[PDB]
RNA sequence: AGCGGCCGCCACCA
RNA sequence: AAGACCCUUUUGAGCUUGACUCCAGCCCGGGCCUGUGGGGCGGGGCCGCCCCGCUCACCCGGUCGCGCGGGGACCCGCCCGGGCGGGGAGUUCGGCUGGGGCGGCGCGCCUGCUACACCGGACCGCAGGCGUCCCACGGCGGGCUCAGCGAGGACCCUCCCGCGGAGCAGAAGGGCACAAGCCCGCCCGACCCGCGCCCCCCGUGCCGGCGCGGGCCGCGAAAGCGGGGCCUACCGAUCCUUCGCCGCCCCGGCCGCGGGCGCGGAGGUGGCAGAAAAGUUACCACAGGGAUAACUGGCUUGUGGCCGCCGAGCGCCCGCAGCGACGCGGCUUUUUGAUCCUUCGAUGUCGGCUCUUCCUACCGUCCGCGCGCACCGGCGCGGAAGCGUCGGAUUGUUCACCCGUUCAAGGGAUCGUGAGCUGGGUUUAGA
RNA sequence: CGCGAGGGCCGCACCCGGCGCUGGCGCGACGUGAUUUCUGCCCAGUGCCAGACCGUCACCGUGAAGCGAUCCGCCGAAGCCCUGGUAAACGGCGGGAGUAAUGACUCUCUUAAGGUAGCCAAAUGCCUCGUCGGGCAAUUUCCGACGGCAUGAAUGGAC
RNA sequence: GUGGGCCCCUCCUGGUAAGCAGGACGGGCGAGGCGGGACGAUCCGGACGCCGGGCCAGGGUGCGCCGCCGGGGCCGGAACGGCGUCGGCCG
RNA sequence: GCCCGCCGCGGUGCUGACGCGCAGAUCGCUCGUCGGAGCCGGGCAUGGGGGCGAAAGACUCAUCGAACCGCCUGGUAGCUGGUUGCCUCCGAAAUGUCUCCCAGGACAGCCGCCGCCCGCAGUUGCGGCCCGUAGAGCGCUGGCCGGCGG
RNA sequence: CGCGCCGCGGCGAGCCCGAGGGCCCCGCGGCGGAGCGAGCGCGAGACGCCCCGGGCCCGCCGCGCCCCUGCGGGCGUGC
């Protein structure tokens, strides 16, 4: 599957159609310091052994691949999904 | 398990040696002021089976 | 052990014993599902209708 | 190896037999330092001096 | 996912 | 004797380890305990290491403290950190299923058929498919016509006719010709905000689709069409994490960091309405189950066994003395399967020995007929169950195989017969 | 196979203990199982071990930034990794084609190595009541030969 | 409360078949007394308070055992055979 | 740590007796051993996931693949058994969906009771639309025996 | 003991033997009376025997327009 450089697609920002360029989404390192976090560290203080579930049936072979799609004029964001695929690569003009 | 014939032994009650009837711990005779300037004189007694 | 899966033998005789039902009568014109546009404009006009007007 | 299970490491089996190697490390616990403890080598051979 | 140079060693709450 | 075999229960226990999660113990490093001096290396513009004296802490020995030593600021101990760790601890070890296991996966979806012309309709029923692929293989407008037959043309070109016999990503079915196929031009409706219905269905969710109100756009002269790829499959809760808006809260105030919250996506549960999980028991279990196997009996009769009908042929000649292919019609329950109705708070489960009674599908003896019947001896058929059908070698054997004799059929009775025996086999615990 | 005592193996909640009234002709851990005759090949896998500090791998400590919480660097013990050794450690020890009725022979694919000396239808051979011979009137038993479903060398082989 | 069903008639699927296994409209037993089918949860009739009289469904009417006479004929199971007997059709 | 054999110590075969016993392991005959890793008495030591074992998972007071005693404890059971007077009025289900679900449940159906309020039908007739089965057939997608004419 | 629904008694925009103090007398909470919103917070009249539906009003999410004390007020529109 290949992607287009740019795109031209509606800005909420500016309420109308503006000209995108692509990149491909990641998610970013866990803080420290989120709420969840700081539950599970605690529970996990002592004798006693893992606290909670760790998952091992793996099943899919892949993961829905999401766009960013940056303004030009305004530096507003927007993600578009894509349908399951093997290999995304954007191109490369502009 | 169980515990094993090696970890029984530590804890002694049948596995402590046999010394009755033995004729004492085998040493050198102590280092005194005598031995350390001159020498001492002694005399074979028995020869006795320990 | 295996037991049976399927029959629908006793259920035609059960779906008759109270009757077949039908529906409120008033689910034959409920508004749900109309063209907003219309439902507007009906609105509208009876409001300016002094013999239906319920405006204070 | 004449023994049942319960009774030693080496214990049990449809033929008597250990299983494993017979070397084990220097830092086995105790229960479990049976055999030839921390061998160099091991075997029949001449050769030496 | 983490260092290194397909290899190693180490990480593991949907 | 509330089956000990077998199965089920979200009932156990002993044992094992490459199950899951951990604990003692041991090894390693820095710190405190902890003195008092002498030196070397390196870095950065004081810091890090390392080395070696002394004795006074601390530690060890000799001695009846009878005329004495050894180590030493290191070891031990303590605090925190890392590694090894079935020695030990706790717990788990899916489901469906013509019993369970091995195997398979109708466990989440899709097409055609089964299915008996509304809808709906079962099986470990039949023939198959899906976990992907495509910035064009997508949107729109214009133009064009495909597969091919026939007939021509130096060693692809032309005409004519052409209902699709081509193509439309991949299963199957359906759909489509100035198009839904092919080529060209311009593009990104493969968008944003807010609702409703259809299928499945308890009229809950999820996948998928459809119809609308309002923004902003693409193509087209325009009417129009466009929320992907013609339609029927191609996928995912709570909690947590991550990112993106526009804001609100941090509760005695105010400011800056940070944390939390309202909305929407992404990271995944294929056992697909979604626990985090390896084996063994011939040492054994508990609750139950004839809802479910191993043995009698019952229904069935493929397989086994026995019996007819027909007449290609064989039999020097001569289809029927004796035979009889290719085909077709039955019977039996002395084989083995198929099934799971009765029995799991128990019907003692192989054979042999002993003893009795029964069947006829008759092997010898009796009475009749037939012959490819001279005699002798054989062979075929009907009636006939009275008497006879034996002694031994090897094998637990039933069976089989040999030797011998007055020359030696086949079966049933809870696979007759264990409070009649025996205990060789199979069938607990030792090896 | 381990250990020279400031040690090794074991006990034990702690303090404190056993071997030890002991010292390598000793103590402790394992395997095989009198004698006679022997004990072959494989260190690739797993296990064990010693010699090197390559990568990885803690807290502590230290540098740079910050209002501070903190963030990012450097430093780097044992272990693993790497280089070797070891089978009376655990264990393992072959295919196809022709060639004078056989096959000394040859070509061939292949392993860490391709089962040596021996023994055998064995208390170990499925096929199987194997084949031949002894013994019997007659033997799925027996003995002797022959040669491997799945014989074989301290898993100790043969006698 | 129930979420083990089963049987009959017609219509089907796997299987040599089965008192085998799996589906469909309607009815039954389950949870339905009484009579009859010798005998049977389901077949043929008929669905039920306690009695007296009458009529009669289904099945039957030698004796067991409640109830019969008249009239016209004839005298478990397959392929395949029969100058047994009575009746036909074609020549 | 030689051989025959008495007491002693043990326990082979009869698969003998007995098997409601003399007995919760005994009796008869037969048998192993009998100067030694031999047999017997008293005192003392080792304590339960522990001991002790010339090793059988053996023995540890008729208890052992984890003793006995009291308590936690009337431990939990989707599983087996039982669950006590009369008459009257009504009256089922053994099916759909989801479930570590398949001997159990929740929601729906079926039924009871309590109500409350002001045309109807498990039927025929007449009218309009829908279906692709039995039969029929070979045009379509496939399959199949032969005979004439160019 | 807690939760749901039904029946009957007393009083009714109210109701009430808490504990306690002097089968009698006095006796707070509480619950009901207003909802909606994560929260800053804002905040219901228009009809009707009864029941059912329609219409409109309040909050939460969005958006025309006008204005004073102003990211504050008013008047509207839409699921
Ligand atoms: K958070
Ligand atoms: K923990
Ligand atoms: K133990
Ligand atoms: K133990
Ligand atoms: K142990
Ligand atoms: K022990
Ligand atoms: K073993
Ligand atoms: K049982
Ligand atoms: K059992
Ligand atoms: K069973
Ligand atoms: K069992
Ligand atoms: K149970
Ligand atoms: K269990
Ligand atoms: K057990
Ligand atoms: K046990
Ligand atoms: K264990
Ligand atoms: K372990
Ligand atoms: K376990
Ligand atoms: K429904
Ligand atoms: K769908
Ligand atoms: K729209
Ligand atoms: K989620
Ligand atoms: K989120
Ligand atoms: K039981
Ligand atoms: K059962
Ligand atoms: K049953
Ligand atoms: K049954
Ligand atoms: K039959
Ligand atoms: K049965
Ligand atoms: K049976
Ligand atoms: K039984
Ligand atoms: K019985
Ligand atoms: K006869
Ligand atoms: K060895
Ligand atoms: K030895
Ligand atoms: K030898
Ligand atoms: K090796
Ligand atoms: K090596
Ligand atoms: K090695
Ligand atoms: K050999
Ligand atoms: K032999
Ligand atoms: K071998
Ligand atoms: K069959
Ligand atoms: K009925
Ligand atoms: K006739
Ligand atoms: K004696
Ligand atoms: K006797
Ligand atoms: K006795
Ligand atoms: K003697
Ligand atoms: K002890
Ligand atoms: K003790
Ligand atoms: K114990
Ligand atoms: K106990
Ligand atoms: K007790
Ligand atoms: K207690
Ligand atoms: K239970
Ligand atoms: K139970
Ligand atoms: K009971
Ligand atoms: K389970
Ligand atoms: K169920
Ligand atoms: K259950
Ligand atoms: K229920
Ligand atoms: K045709
Ligand atoms: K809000
Ligand atoms: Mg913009
Ligand atoms: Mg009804
Ligand atoms: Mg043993
Ligand atoms: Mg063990
Ligand atoms: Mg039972
Ligand atoms: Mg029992
Ligand atoms: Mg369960
Ligand atoms: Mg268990
Ligand atoms: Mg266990
Ligand atoms: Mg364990
Ligand atoms: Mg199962
Ligand atoms: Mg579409
Ligand atoms: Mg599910
Ligand atoms: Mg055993
Ligand atoms: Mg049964
Ligand atoms: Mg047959
Ligand atoms: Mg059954
Ligand atoms: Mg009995
Ligand atoms: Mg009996
Ligand atoms: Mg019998
Ligand atoms: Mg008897
Ligand atoms: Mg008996
Ligand atoms: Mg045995
Ligand atoms: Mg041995
Ligand atoms: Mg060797
Ligand atoms: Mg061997
Ligand atoms: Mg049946
Ligand atoms: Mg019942
Ligand atoms: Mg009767
Ligand atoms: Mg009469
Ligand atoms: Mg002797
Ligand atoms: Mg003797
Ligand atoms: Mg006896
Ligand atoms: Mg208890
Ligand atoms: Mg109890
Ligand atoms: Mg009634
Ligand atoms: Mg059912
Ligand atoms: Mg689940
Ligand atoms: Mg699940």
């Amino acid at each position: 599957v290949t992607y287009p450089a740019e795109r031209r697609t509606f800005c909420k920002r500016e309420g109308k159609h503006t000209v995108h360029k692509a990149s491909l989404y990641k998610k970013g390192k866990d803080s420290l310091l989120a709420q969840g976090k700081r539950r599970y560290d605690r529970k996990q203080r002592g004798f006693g052994g893992q606290t909670k579930p760790i998952f091992r049936r793996k099943a899919k072979t892949t993961k829905k691949q999401v766009i960013r799609l940056t303004c030009s004029s305004c530096k507003c964001q927007t993600f578009q999904v894509l349908k399951r695929c093997h290999r995304l690569e954007i191109s490369r003009l502009g | 398990g169980r515990r094993i014939r090696v970890q029984r032994k530590g804890a002694g009650s049948v596995f402590r040696a046999h010394v009755a009837r033995r004729l004492g711990a085998a040493k050198l005779r102590a280092n005194d002021f005598a031995e350390r300037t001159g020498s001492v004189r002694g005399v074979v007694k028995a020869i006795l089976h320990d | 052990a295996k037991l049976k899966n399927h029959t629908s033998k006793n259920q035609n005789r059960k779906d008759h014993r109270n009757g077949i039902k039908k529906p409120k009568k008033s689910a034959y014109t409920s508004h749900k599902g109309m063209c907003p546009k219309y439902l507007r404009n009906l609105r509208r006009s009876r409001a300016n209708d002094p013999r239906q007007s319920l405006r204070p | 190896v004449a023994m049942n299970p319960v009774d030693h490491p080496h214990g049990g089996g449809n033929h008597q037999h250990i299983g494993v190697s017979s070397c084990v490390p220097r830092n086995a616990v105790p229960g479990q330092k049976v055999g030839l403890i921390a061998a160099r080598r091991t075997g029949c051979s001449g050769g030496k001096r």
